[PDB]
């Protein structure tokens, strides 16, 4: 029975944000939960021993709900996928390493795998084609507004995410034709899975922007439509997700703005795209099962919160977890569930350490990344 | 109407007890606040479940996964058994634990139960409910063979007939009738198969079914779950004499998938999320109208509270 | 036990549905436990570790008197069941409560809503004031409206009665007797509610006949919780009275020369904490949170805890408040006993409170009658 | 009025202190409830600087549980520097501020067994702990002051020190006399020295009411009158002067919020609440519903940030 005293921001530490956030531990209530969230995240980035059943860099399962790509969290998630600090001396990747090119699972960045809900990566793409305004009919997802034009409109966004659908449809047709001419073995190889769809999307974002910028007529010169397209395509997390190789899983992709373009592209006569969900969970649940220490940081709740902890369920529990939603427990949902409800199933392990910060994401997640994540790559880079 | 009433509760002492509870539930539209929303929702749900039968209109139900872990699963089964529902939209757990509770029982517990002891005793907690691991061991005996059949059926057809969750869930209820002919009468999926009610689950692999698929694929690769034709399906069922009522108990993937693809004339919300989250589950009436989920002329009422208390009061027959 | 919900057969009667809430998970089980704990508050039994009937402390949120809960709380103050021959009750504002409830702790602005609903009608959505989807009209402080006249007669009656006792008395027998305490203020308001309405109905001009104004005044007065609370003798405590609509009249009634009224809070905390200290078996039903919840729990703290408790609110635990606190947080202070049974129903009051009153309280007074 | 795009990688070369500020400065353009925090920060910071003593006033309304947390030390800095003009809080907001000079509040956990906490003499405040010995010492400090106040009210015709304002002001004076060392860390003490009126109309709802109940069981006399505090709080919230920029900082919405904004005419208001509009209460801060009831003027600048004030208030009060 050791107990700390309750002390909040002093006279001498209201002049530096570093000491305010440091003293969040001894303030109370839910700022202490955020103080743990700072620490558990720092553990997730620390090279540790294998799972308590040879040091490893834990594999980080990050989970993001869709609407958060509309707000500034898209900027912070992009940082997690952009910066690549190399592994030190005597540390292996926690997961020992194993047309429609599938998703590579070798993540050279801070996070290692990214699960999102349907309509998430759509918000990312439409935030380089437009600019979100705060409080062609305008849509609302809370404090923020954006413009949602027609599916076959001349909006820059509508052009980008039809050339994307057309590129996917023609690539799926090529793979189907090649396996039609070959003898039957046996997997359905022409079916694209959400991980590949977002991976090949991030690969194509550059050329698709350069093409859509011309088809909409915003810029008439190719050499500076090619340059502006790459500059717009370097703002999306899809680009850095494909470049550094963090797979974007999404079992709820079927419920996104993409489907507005998938269906309308099928109303011309050609069949719809063929998705496969068994390939995503196989890659996801094997990325988790094969690992030796796993971190978990989910933003919000829903399909995304349950999918990453289910992936770690194949592993008899995850080692670290930080849950950042404003859901409540009385409804007994997999969004408002406590971290304890996870360890009863075995999604979170018994020899663990986790915390739930009962507050909205936009307040806490920008503080999380700027206090440890940017600071932890500044440590690994400046010192040397 | 449009005014708060005054009920002489003492007048209920002489009337029957059953009629007394109903007399108060009937005065709910003018009691106040989020009970008025319950009263307005009940009138929409009742008149929908009665009219929307076989006269040209439709009732579509959207429920979350935890609500069938509760007792509401049996209440929903009554709705599909009577062919009052036109279409069902659950996440993924609304199909699993509905079939599970034919292979075993869910138990009541408490939120205070120690989760570390529950793990060591093989007890999975769903809020204040418990699902023993033996239930999922039996589901592995039930579902893994069904995937073995579907894998052969897809391969012989080269992935053209049984690719979508709609057909899979429909044959899940058919397999439940064949394997377990006694307990199938209490399953929602069974009646959705027999009475021909389509069930939609675009995030199908998020749950125990995905884990069963993960085990099966790890030995025999080839199965495919293609959920994009279910969208063309669900839209074709919502494209409008033509009165389409949508009962959304709990929000999430049930709510968006239903109201985005179906154009409803009447919608009922029973949610708990707050607008500050800036998400879909925070059922904002005007904001959902701004995004095309609701038409501006659509009759809609939103109840804030746990659907476990609301749904029985809305579905209680007249 | 097994999780079973409303079946095929038992979807045709609301009794079986509300009975099967026990086997339905989540917050229906908490509401079913709230059903049982309320019946335990009504069952005559032995005192805490010579049978007694528990004294029930019910605390109500202010705005909840704007909604239909005013009707149910009025029932809790109206109907009364004689105690069986072999059971004893656990023993200016009197404490002799012959009714279902025995103490009423309400927030500031509650009884002002109780007064205002017999003067006009509260409207619903789809200058006028808002509190959710309900709308009421608070007219000017010195207006001709019926509510303003009733509240002015009340303040004027209280000021004149305070001066008389002041002039009357102008160590242990040296108390500030001219100070009026919130429990006495709302008590006297319930006594005067008949005559105050009859006088205000004339001063407004709606009914100039003395006979009809006398009959209509009693009809509007009988609808308020204040009337039956004063008639059957439940004290209406409110330390937050200083923050209500009534202060708009008390303050400007002092802007015409006469001093303001003189409140007293020590008399209220003494009467309240003594009704709990000398109690032998106590119940607690709190609608909402805030001042009302802590005041009832703190009253039972003087009795090293309460026996039964039912919290109907929609507050959360992460903010570390005394409104969103778990029932457990009560026993740590000693406000709730160890040998206790309590439950919190996480839901809006207007949904769960009518069910509770109709399902156990209405049924219990019919079983005993 | 537009969501920005911040290059987080650009923070790697700038200093760490400025980096954390580069994001907190960008909070108005992040989105959702960080924008409302950034807007609230701009209002609070400008009010805490400009409205020191130039015909302007800043009034703070906090709930009782937030001085159980560490925010009481932060609040003390505000009244210590004479930046606050008036304080509104429920009884506990006064109690535990004086308590934490007579003892320490500890950090615990929401999961702690409350039955064991009782058997171990620990009072739980969310995830905080207040030992019973703290209140045993508070009884030694407060029940003499009650006897002093009774003699003071009795021999003065019950009309010299009857309101909570004068009582709380003399609580800071008594805390200066009895405990001269620890009094510097209490909000009530600086409110006495800097002459900042503290208002608590629900005074007997808390440990102070228990101390009064124990004292009044033998010496029946001591009384309290909170209705003159309404005239007092209205006197301080009167901008007929037309050169008043009067800001109200409401951290946590309970009785403080209503009692302050109802009697004080604020030109700028900041809400830091958690309740939801579905409750239909005077805590679920509804901006337009408060305007309809006269709590917010139609020309008043107001922002509402949704979250635990334990996380919000430090970022709002963080001096730049
Ligand atoms: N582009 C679109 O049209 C769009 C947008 C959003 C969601 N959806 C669909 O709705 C389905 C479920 O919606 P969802 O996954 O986005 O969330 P959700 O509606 O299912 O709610 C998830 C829970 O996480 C919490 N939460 C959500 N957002 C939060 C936030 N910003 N801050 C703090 N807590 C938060 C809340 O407690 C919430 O109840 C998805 O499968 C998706 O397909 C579509
Ligand atoms: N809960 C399970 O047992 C279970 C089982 C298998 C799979 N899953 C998976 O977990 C994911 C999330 O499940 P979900 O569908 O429940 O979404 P969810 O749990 O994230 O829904 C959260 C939101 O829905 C509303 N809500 C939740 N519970 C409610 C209630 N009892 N009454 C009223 N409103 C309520 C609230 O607004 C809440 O903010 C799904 O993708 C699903 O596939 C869950
Ligand atoms: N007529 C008036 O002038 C008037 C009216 C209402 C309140 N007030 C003032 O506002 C102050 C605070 O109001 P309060 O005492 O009611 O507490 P509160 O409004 O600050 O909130 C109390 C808590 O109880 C819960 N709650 C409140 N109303 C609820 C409901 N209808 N259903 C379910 N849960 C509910 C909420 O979770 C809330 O957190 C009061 O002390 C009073 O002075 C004045
Ligand atoms: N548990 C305690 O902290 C404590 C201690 C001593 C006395 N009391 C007494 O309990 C009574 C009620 O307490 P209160 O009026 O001071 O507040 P409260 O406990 O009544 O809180 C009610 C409302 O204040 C808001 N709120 C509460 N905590 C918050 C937080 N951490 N962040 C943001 N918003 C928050 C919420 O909207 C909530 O609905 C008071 O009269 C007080 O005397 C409480
Ligand atoms: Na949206």
């Amino acid at each position: 029975d050791a107990k700390q005293v309750v002390v909040g921001p002093n006279q001498e530490d209201l002049h530096s944000a570093e000491a305010v956030l440091n003293r969040y531990s001894t303030v109370g209530f839910q700022a202490s939960n955020l103080a743990r969230a700072f620490s558990i995240c720092e553990m997730m980035l620390t090279p540790q021993s294998p799972s308590p059943s040879v040091m490893v860099q834990p594999t980080l399962f990050v989970g993001v709900t869709a609407n958060l790509f509309g707000t500034g969290c898209r900027e912070a998630i992009r940082f997690l996928c952009t910066e690549c600090v190399p592994l030190p001396n005597g540390v292996e990747p926690a997961t020992p390493l194993d047309a429609l090119k599938p998703s590579p699972c070798d993540s050279r960045a801070l996070i290692h795998v990214l699960v999102v809900s349907g309509g998430a990566m759509e918000h990312d793409i439409r935030r380089a084609c437009e600019s979100y305004k705060l409080s062609g009919t305008d849509c609302h997802f809370g404090n923020v507004r954006y413009n949602s034009s027609g599916v076959a409109s001349r909006n820059l966004f509508s052009c980008v995410m039809r050339c994307l659908v057309k590129r996917l449809a023609e690539a799926q047709r090529k793979e189907k034709a090649n396996r039609e001419a070959a003898p039957i073995p046996d997997v359905c190889s022409w079916a694209i899975t959400p991980s590949t769809l977002w991976y090949m999307a991030g690969l194509w974002m550059a050329d698709i922007f350069t093409e859509a910028l011309q088809e909409t007529g915003e810029v008439t010169d190719e050499k500076v439509a090619s340059e502006e397209g790459l500059k717009r395509a370097k703002s999306t997390v899809l680009y850095w997700a494909a470049r550094n190789g963090v797979p974007i899983f999404s079992p709820s992709l079927t419920d996104g703005d993409i489907m507005e373009f998938i269906l309308t592209a099928g109303d011309t006569g050609v069949p719809l795209l063929q998705l496969d969900l068994v390939a995503d969970i196989h890659r996801l649940n094997r990325l988790a099962m094969r690992s030796r220490r796993t971190g978990m940081m989910i933003l919000g709740g829903g399909v995304v919160k349950h999918h990453v902890c289910n992936a770690n369920l194949m592993r008899n529990g995850a080692d670290y977890a930080v849950f950042l939603n404003n859901a409540q427990e009385f409804d007994g949902s997999d969004a408002g569930a406590r971290p304890g409800e996870a360890v009863s199933w075995g999604k979170l392990r018994l020899d663990s350490t986790a915390v739930k910060v009962y507050s909205e994401v936009t307040i806490v997640f920008p503080l999380i990344v700027v206090h440890v994540f940017v600071a932890w790559v500044r440590m690994m880079r400046s010192k040397g | 109407s449009r005014v708060i009433g005054d009920l002489d509760y003492s007048n209920l002492l002489n009337i029957g007890q059953e009629e007394a509870i109903r007399c108060v539930l009937n005065a709910y539209p003018n009691i106040g606040l989020e009970a008025t929303n319950l009263g307005r929702a009940r009138r929409i749900v009742q008149r929908a479940l009665n009219d929307n039968g076989m006269d040209g209109n439709k009732v579509m139900l959207a429920y979350t996964s935890n609500l069938i872990s509760s007792g509401l699963r049996d209440t929903f089964a009554c709705l599909a058994r009577e062919n009052r529902i036109g279409a069902v939209v659950t996440t993924a757990g609304g199909v699993e634990e509905d079939v599970i509770k034919c292979l075993g029982d869910t138990l009541v517990g408490d939120f205070a139960l120690n989760d570390h002891a529950l793990r060591n005793n093989g007890l999975n907690r769903v809020g204040n409910l418990l699902v023993p691991n033996d239930n999922y061991r039996n589901f592995e005996d039930f579902f893994v063979p069904l995937l073995r059949r579907l894998h052969e059926q897809q391969r012989d057809s080269r992935w053209t007939t049984k690719t979508t969750p709609s057909q899979i869930i429909a044959e899940i209820g058919a397999a439940l009738e064949s394997v377990r002919p006694n307990d199938c009468g209490s399953s929602l999926i069974y009646w959705c198969y027999r009475n021909d009610i389509p069930v939609f689950s675009p995030a199908f692999t998020d749950g125990s079914m995905g884990d069963m698929i993960y085990f099966y694929n790890y030995s025999r690769k080839g199965l495919v779950v293609d959920p994009v034709p279910d969208v063309r399906r669900l839209r074709q069922l919502g494209c409008k004499v033509g009165r389409i009522t949508c009962i959304v108990l709990g929000a999430g993937l049930p709510k968006h998938h239903l109201l985005r693809n179906v154009q409803a004339d009447a919608v009922v919300y029973v949610t708990t999320g707050s607008d500050a989250d800036g998400c879909e589950s925070s059922c904002n009436v005007m904001a959902d109208r701004a995004n095309g989920l609701l038409s501006p002329n659509c009759d809609v009422v939103r109840v804030h509270g746990d659907a476990t208390i609301i749904s029985p009061l809305l579905l209680l027959r007249s």
